[PDB]
């Protein structure tokens, strides 16, 4: 890979500096070149590599569903549809490049539950992502594949961390939203994010300040979800 | 869409 | 290039569809595809070209001045001149793109005083673009060749076009700006963004409501510099 | 640094 020649420590370095310019697209490749020197990340390096990816991948989805919105009220030439095919290729790329970083070979030497459940997590997402623009034969292989990893997060998540835990919190978030807006079980969506809030709400005597600032914010967006969902 | 996690503050 | 199998319409149509989803490199490129299939440009297909490109080098330029103020503050190791440099050497390419285009062969083809003045006041602005991160022996040069293109592009504009034209009004900004931030001529700057605007004004009163807002728009702009400027 | 020409609306 061309950041085979660099410094890992210099990648790091590299991917807050493009981080703080905006340049997400380098940060991506900067943390991609960080992870296949082949050593665990730490804590603050999964989240480098989970911001990078999940900025470059949300401005394809955002542009994804401009086009098949002006895609499908065309239903003019083949413009719109290959032009939507060209952003959904380059989408499916990045799902797939994150994909294989978690599978060569992050989850397999992730023995902690804080890192195990963070890589679980974001393999869901990335199956989830895959899934939004999925048809055809795999459609429901791609959507079971994203349970399995949410499911497998879930399950580490609810013996090894407090209801608290962000991580815990964000995979119960994200976990809602695979199960409102993918699997079409929008009963298990209000359920999961109602159990998770108030399991949280319960543990919140037990933090400090800044953990219970941290817990809170993402207890709110559990809240949020389940106003507009009810 | 529902809103999914954001970017950490 | 690799939009060539592609209809120059279908270049065209790209462009709008990739500025609806905000993918300005993908606009950028299709842009860059359509002036190349040799003929000349519509007035709308000129404001893609520009819309494309400003938006590609306006980021380049944005993470540029972040970088550079870290590496300033640090005057550690390479690697924040070394991205620096990086993110220097993609605009100065994105901004010798653009004047390729514009020497090949879009200036000399254009003989209508409106596309003459944009393509010149284009040229200006890319110059300028190269002149915020030169140094070494060449600076002097690109700020010369940015003065001569929005120095020529001026001569035509007061000649042929109305002091309300919003091509001229923009010429005369962004020259004005020239003047204060890269020739180190802030009373010339203050002189022409004076001299614009009450010319505008005075010749306001033979517009419609539309061009009359366009204008007007511009106007502001000169009024928000020169605000700034005193 | 001041601002130059916006995009079009
Ligand atoms: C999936 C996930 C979950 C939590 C974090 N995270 C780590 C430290 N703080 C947070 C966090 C993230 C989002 C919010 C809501 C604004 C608060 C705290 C990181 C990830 Br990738
Ligand atoms: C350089 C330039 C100057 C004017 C335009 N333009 C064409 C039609 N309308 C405009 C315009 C641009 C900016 C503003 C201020 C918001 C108003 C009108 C296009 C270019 Br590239």
């Amino acid at each position: 890979g061309a950041m085979g020649s660099m410094e890992r420590a210099s990648l790091i370095q590299k991917a807050k500096l493009a981080e703080q310019a905006e340049r997400y697209e380098d940060m991506a490749a900067f943390m991609k070149g960080a992870v296949e020197k082949g050593e665990e990340l730490s804590c603050e390096e999964r989240n480098l590599l989970s911001v990078a990816y999940k900025n470059v991948v949300g401005g394809q989805r955002a542009a994804w569903r401009v086009l098949s919105s002006i895609e499908q009220k065309s239903n003019k030439g083949p413009e719109v549809r290959e032009y939507r095919e060209k952003v959904e290729t380059e989408l499916q790329g990045v799902c797939d490049t994150v994909l294989g970083l978690l599978d060569s070979h992050l989850i397999k030497e992730a023995g902690d539950a804080e890192s195990r459940v963070f890589y679980l997590k974001m393999k869901g997402d990335y199956y989830r992502y895959l899934a939004e623009v999925a048809t055809g034969d795999d459609k429901k292989r791609i959507i079971d594949s994203a349970r399995s990893a949410y499911q497998e997060a879930m399950d580490i998540s609810k013996k090894e961390m407090p209801p608290t835990n962000p991580i815990r919190l964000g995979l119960a978030l994200n976990f809602s939203v695979f199960h409102y807006e993918i699997a079409n079980s929008p009963e298990e969506a209000i359920s999961l994010a109602k159990t998770t809030f108030d399991e949280a709400m319960a543990d919140l005597h037990t933090l400090s300040e800044d953990s219970y600032k941290d817990s809170t914010l993402i207890m709110q967006l559990l809240r949020d979800n389940l106003t507009l969902w009810t | 869409r529902t809103p999914s996690l954001p970017t950490p503050p």
